[PDB]
C-alpha cells in the first residue's frame, strides 16, 4: 500500500557541527528543508507526482572527540537545540545569537544518552498537495527559476550545542529522518532511471534502457 | 455501429466513421470549479460557446521515417480566437479539453500511433545542467519533434524518442490517458482530459498542464500507391473554461 | 519494574512540546479571577480591526503623517490615476506595519478576503466619483483606467456617507499564499482612478485628502507560526 | 515513581519501528486535502499495468527501440521459433526493467500468475497463426515446436483482434519464488513458434513486428521489502 | 487563540554559575523573577495590558569544563538545587549557607543526564490580573518609582550546585523557560515598534513609522 | 512525565526472560502455514517412544 511503501524512516540529511572552532559557521547547522539530497527517499517520493501526508521526524545525533596531541578532558553530557525557522523568521548568524530564544519558533532541547528526539508535523503545504515536480517558471514572463525548486519554501532547520564549548573540540553529526504517515498519492510516474546529478533539478546524463545480452535467444548464464 | 461518432461543442461538430471508443481522463469528466474548492474570490467569466468550441491546429505529415511529435497545453491554443484572448486578459484560468487526433490512410497502409496526454511533462535538457528556453518546448500551435539520435544541441530538450524527453521508458507511457490509432482499425482518437493540477486554478502561460504526444510505435508503410505522406491533424476543444483576475492583456 | 523501551525523541526538548510537569509551588492559592473588559481569544480578532494604511509612503516624505494622506485635487486630467498598490499584505511596505501586516508577520501562510475602506476628508461641499479596482495577477499591471475597469471594481460616489469599502476577494490557485510572497504566490494590484473629477464650489480648498483603512474579512486565516523579521537585538537589554 | 525495568531493545533505533513521537510544530494547521485523480494505494496496482517488454534485447542492437520489436517474416521455415525467454520476472534482462520487474526489485519474494500480451503490428492484409507456450521447469528447455506444444500453450490467430494473451499460471512447489531467482526456485520458459506461417498478398511489406506486454494477475503478490540493485551513488549529489 | 499564541515555552533568563571559584558570587545565581529581560517573550506579553494565567516553568541546565593547562579529572554526575524565595524570605549569601535548607520554600533537586526539570505555578498575583504596564507611582505623593516595575514583587530564584566542588572549575549555565497556560488577556495594545533599551522601563529611542520607497507609485522591486 | 522509579533487575538480560520487543521488519508478510505431518508439542512425546537399549555394553 502506498502508506506502507513510504512509511519507513529514511535519512534525508546529515551534517556536522563542532563544539569549538575558530570558524563561526563550523559550530552550527543551517539546513533548507527539502527531500532531494538523499537519493533513496527521493526516488520513492518521485514515483508519484503529488503527495499529501503528515510527517514524523526523528533525529539521530552522535558526538566524537576530535583527534589531537592532548585529549585529556572531562566534559559533562552535551545538550543540543534543534530549531525550526518558518520562511521569513530571523536566522541565527552564530551559536550565541538572540534568535535562539525561540519565543515562537518550535525547538527541541535534547540530551545525549537518551532515546532519539522525535515529533510530528502536519501537512503544511500552501497548496492542496506537495508537488514532486513542477514544469513551470516563477515569473509570469516564463522566466526566473524553472522546476520544482520554485515551490520549495518549507523553511530551515538550525541546530547548535547549547552551552557546550569544550577545551578540546568535539564533533557532533546530526542525521534527520523523515517518515510520511496518513499518506495519499496521485498520478504515478516511471521510476528515475538515470542517476541523480543535482539536488534542485531533474538534470541527468543519458543512460541506456537496460543492459544487453549477446543475442535475442540467449537464455543461459555462461 | 459504435464506430460512428458525432461531437458538438459551440458552433462546431466533429464526425468519425471509423473510431475506437472515447477515453475520458481518469474517468473524470470536465467540470466547473465548486464553491468549496475555490480560493480566488472574484466572480469568474465563463465565455461558454465563444471559447468552448473546436480549434484545428496546423496539420503535419506522417512519413515512413517520422519518429514522433508533442504539443504543450494550453500554450498550443494561445492564439486561438477568444480562448487565447481570455488567456491574455486573465491572471488565472481553468479548463478541460476534448482532443481529437485525425489520421486516415487506406486498407493497404499499415502503421500505429500512440496518442497520450502526459500531465506535468517536465523535460530534461539536451546537455545535462544546461538550461534551455521556453522556445525549446512550445510556441503557439507549432508541432515539436522527437529524434532517434540523442540530442547534442544544448538549446534543445533531450529529444531521443525512447525516453520521451522525461527519462522514463517510452513503452510505459500507457499509464496516462491514451488511445492508439492502428491504421488497420482506426482513423482517429478522442481523449477528454479533465483539469488536473495541485491547485484549483493556475496561470495559463506560465504552466503547461499537460503535453499531447503522438508517437509512431509501428512505422508508416505502404506499397506502390501514388499517395506518399499521410497527414495527421489535431482538433481540440476547451471545456468548462473559466477565468479569474481580469487586468491588462499580457503582451505575448 | 514494568518492562519498557525508550523510543527516539526520548530526553529531547522540543520548544512546541505539550507535556505535564511538576509544580514547584505545591498548593499555591491563585489570586481570584476578575472580569477585565476586552478579552482576546484569537489574534484574528485583532487583524479584523481597521488600521490606517500609509498609502502615500513616497520617497520625498518630509513629514511622517503625510504617508496617511492620499492627495486628490480639482481639475485633474480626465481618467487620472490616484494611486496604485500591490497586494502583499505581509510584505509590501504599504501594509507590512499595519495591524493586519504585523499579525501576518508572525505566520508564514495566509488566506482570505480583505476590506480596504476609503474615507473622503475634504469639505462637505466637494463632490467626486472614483473607480477603485482590484486586478488578479497577470503578466502586466493596469496602466490606464480602461485597463483597470475590466477587473473587480466599485464606483465610489461622495455624499453623506464619507466612506466606501472595496472588498478584495480571495482569488487564488492555491488555498493559501505565503506571507513572504513570491511570484508563484502573486496576489495582484489595487488601483484608484478619477471616475469624473473632484468638483468644488467657490470658497473651498483646492485639494483634499483621502484615507485608507485595511482589515481582514471573516473568511481570513493564517497558518505556520514563525518569528517576525521586525524586531532584533545585538545585546541583552541592560 | 512506578517501579519499571528496561528490557533488551531499549534505546535502539530500528528503521522499521512504529512508535509515536512528539510533534515539533504543535497545533500546525495542515493545508486542506484535495481530491487529486490517480491515487495509488498498493504498489501491486502498478505491477498490474502493462508495460512494453524488450524481448529483442540482442547483442548487436544498433537502435535501442529495436528491442521492443519481435521480427516475423514471410516464407519462414515450417515450425520455426520466433523467440524464447526464461521466466525470471525480477532477474532476467528481458523483464527486470519493466514496470513489473522494477516493482519486484524492491522485494525478495514473489508469487502469482502473469499476463504476456502479444500484439501483431503488421498490415491488416497479413495473416498468421503462432503457438505460444509455457514450459514448467525441468532439466531441459524445449528446442522444437513439438517439445513446446506439450506444455501450457495457446494458438494465436491473427484477425480483427490484434492482441492475444498467454496467461502463465503459477505452477511451483513453493508458495513463493525468490526475486533473485535460483535453480531451486526455477520458473521455466516461454517460447513462440510459427503454427502455420505469415502469409501476405501482393503489395505489402515482407516482414513485420510483434510486441510483448507484461503485467501481474489478481493472484500476484510480493513479500520481504528490500533495497533495489538498480540505483547507487559514490558521492552526495551536489 | 491567545492560549495558543502565548502557550509555547520561551527563554526568559540565563546565567552562569561555577562549581569552584574564589569569588563567592560566581558560584550561584540570584534572579529577581520578571519577564522583561528577554525581548521576544516581552513583546508578546506586552501586546495585552492585563493577563491572567497559570505558569509552566522548565529549566535547561548544561555544564562544561573550563579550559586550562591541566584538565584531567574524573568528576561524578552533578546535582543542582533551584529554590524559589517568595518576597521577604531569607536570601542565601553563599553556596553553603543555612537558607538552602528550604524547610518551607519550594526547591527542585535535579541531576544531569535526565529530562529537564519542570513544574507549574498557579496565578499568584495579589491583584486580579498581572499588569504589563502601570502608568503611576509607588508613593501617594506622585513620587518614588514610576512604571510597571513598582508592581513587580514576585520574588527570586536561587540556584547552586549541591556538593559539586570540583578540582578544576566547571561552568553550568541555567536557562529558564516560561509557558503561560489557562490564559485570559484584556485590553490589547499596539505592538512595540522601537527596540527595547531597559529591562525595567518603557524607555526608547524614536524610530520611524516604517521604511521608505522612492515615490507613492513605486510598486516594482528593482 | 509520569513519576516512575526503577527497581532492581532494571536493564539486565536474563536468558529465560519473556518480554515483548520491537519488530525490525515491520509488516513482513509471513509465508502461509502448511500442515506438515508429525508435529511435536512436548518432548515427553519423544520420551514415550521405544528405542533399543544397549544392555550388552560389555568391555570386550
Amino acid at each position: 500500500t502506498v502508506e506502507n511503501f513510504l512509511g519507513r524512516s529514511a535519512c534525508v540529511y546529515m551534517e556536522e557541527y563542532k563544539t569549538t572552532d575558530n570558524d563561526v559557521n563550523k559550530k552550527f547547522v543551517a539546513w533548507p528543508i527539502n527531500t532531494k539530497q538523499m537519493v533513496q527517499m527521493r526516488r520513492k517520493l518521485e514515483m508519484f507526482t503529488y503527495l499529501r501526508f503528515d510527517m514524523e521526524v526523528t533525529f539521530v545525533i552522535t558526538s566524537r572527540q576530535d583527534p589531537g596531541t592532548t585529549l585529556a578532558q572531562d566534559m559533562p553530557v552535551l545538550t543540543h537545540q534543534i530549531m525550526y525557522v518558518p520562511p521569513g523568521g530571523p536566522i541565527p548568524a552564530k551559536v550565541d545569537d538572540y534568535a535562539w530564544q525561540t519565543s515562537t519558533n518550535p525547538s527541541i532541547f535534547w540530551t545525549e544518552g537518551n532515546a532519539p528526539a522525535r515529533m510530528s508535523i502536519p501537512f503544511i503545504s500552501i497548496g492542496n498537495a506537495y508537488s514532486n515536480f513542477y514544469d513551470g517558471w516563477s515569473n509570469f514572463d516564463q522566466r526566473g527559476s524553472y522546476g520544482y525548486n520554485t515551490l520549495n519554501n518549507l523553511g530551515h532547520i538550525y541546530v547548535r550545542h547549547v552551552s557546550g564549548s569544550s577545551p578540546h573540540p568535539i564533533t557532533s553529526t546530526i542525521r534527520v529522518y523523515f517518515k510520511p504517515k496518513h499518506t495519499r498519492a496521485w498520478v504515478p510516474r516511471p521510476p528515475r532511471l538515470c542517476q541523480y546529478k543535482k539536488a534542485f533539478s531533474v538534470d541527468f546524463t543519458p543512460t541506456p534502457i537496460t543492459d544487453t545480452r549477446k543475442d535475442i535467444n540467449t537464455v543461459t548464464t555462461v | 455501429s459504435d464506430r460512428v461518432r458525432s461531437i458538438t461543442l459551440g458552433n462546431s461538430t466533429i464526425t468519425t466513421q471509423e473510431c475506437a471508443n472515447v477515453v475520458v481522463g481518469y474517468g473524470r469528466w470536465p467540470t466547473y470549479l465548486r464553491d468549496d474548492e475555490a480560493t480566488a474570490e472574484d466572480q469568474p467569466t465563463q465565455p461558454d460557446v465563444a471559447t468552448c468550441r473546436f480549434y484545428t491546429l496546423d496539420s503535419i505529415k506522417w512519413e515512413k521515417g517520422s519518429v514522433g511529435w508533442w504539443w504543450k497545453f494550453p500554450e498550443a491554443l494561445s492564439d486561438m480566437g477568444l480562448f487565447g484572448q481570455n488567456m491574455q486578459y486573465h491572471y488565472l484560468g481553468r479548463a478541460g479539453y476534448t482532443i481529437h487526433v485525425q489520421c486516415n490512410a487506406s486498407k493497404f497502409h499499415q502503421g500505429c500511433l500512440l496518442v497520450v496526454c502526459v500531465p506535468e511533462a517536465e523535460m530534461g535538457g539536451a546537455v545535462v545542467g544546461q538550461a534551455f528556453s521556453a522556445t525549446a518546448m512550445a510556441n503557439g500551435d507549432k508541432a515539436y519533434e522527437f529524434t532517434s539520435a540523442t540530442q547534442s544541441d544544448q538549446t534543445k530538450v533531450q529529444t531521443a524518442i525512447h525516453n520521451a524527453g522525461m527519462g522514463v521508458g517510452v513503452g510505459n507511457l500507457t499509464i496516462y490517458p491514451h488511445q492508439w490509432i492502428n491504421l488497420r482499425t482506426n482513423n482517429s482518437a478522442t481523449i477528454v482530459m479533465p483539469y488536473i493540477n495541485s491547485v484549483p486554478m493556475d496561470n495559463m502561460f506560465r504552466h503547461y498542464n499537460f503535453t499531447l504526444m503522438v508517437i509512431p510505435f509501428v512505422k508508416l508503410d505502404y506499397a506502390d500507391t501514388a499517395s506518399t505522406y499521410v497527414p495527421i491533424t489535431v482538433t481540440v476543444a476547451p471545456m468548462c473554461a473559466e477565468y479569474n483576475g481580469l487586468r491588462l492583456a499580457q503582451a505575448q | 519494574g514494568l518492562p519498557t523501551m525508550n523510543t527516539p525523541g526520548s530526553t529531547q526538548f522540543l520548544t512546541s512540546d505539550d507535556f505535564q510537569s511538576p509544580c514547584a509551588l505545591p498548593q499555591f492559592d491563585v489570586t481570584p479571577s476578575m472580569n477585565i473588559p476586552g478579552e482576546v481569544k484569537n489574534l484574528m480578532e485583532i487583524a479584523e480591526v481597521d488600521s490606517v494604511v500609509p498609502v502615500n509612503n513616497v520617497q520625498d516624505t518630509t513629514d511622517q503623517m503625510e504617508m496617511f494622506r492620499i492627495p486628490v485635487t480639482i481639475n485633474a486630467p480626465l481618467q487620472q490615476q490616484v494611486f496604485g498598490l500591490r497586494l502583499q499584505p505581509g510584505l509590501d511596505s504599504v501594509f507590512k506595519h499595519t495591524l493586519l501586516g504585523e499579525i501576518l508577520n508572525y505566520y508564514a501562510h495566509w488566506s482570505g478576503s480583505m476590506k480596504l475602506t476609503f474615507v473622503f476628508c475634504g469639505s462637505a461641499m466637494a463632490t467626486g466619483k472614483f473607480l477603485i479596482a482590484y486586478s488578479p495577477p497577470g503578466a502586466n499591471p493596469p496602466k490606464t483606467r480602461k485597463d483597470a475597469m475590466l477587473g473587480t471594481h466599485i464606483i465610489w460616489d461622495i455624499g453623506l456617507q464619507s466612506s466606501c469599502v472595496l472588498c478584495v476577494p480571495w482569488i487564488s490557485q492555491t488555498h493559501y499564499r505565503l506571507v513572504q510572497q513570491d511570484e508563484y504566490t502573486s496576489a495582484g494590484y489595487v488601483t484608484c482612478w478619477y471616475q469624473t473629477g473632484m468638483i468644488v464650489p467657490p470658497g473651498t480648498p483646492n485639494s483634499s485628502s483621502i484615507m485608507c483603512f485595511a482589515s481582514a474579512c471573516n473568511d481570513f486565516s493564517v497558518r505556520m507560526l514563525r518569528d517576525t523579521p521586525f524586531i532584533s537585538q545585538d545585546n541583552k537589554l541592560q
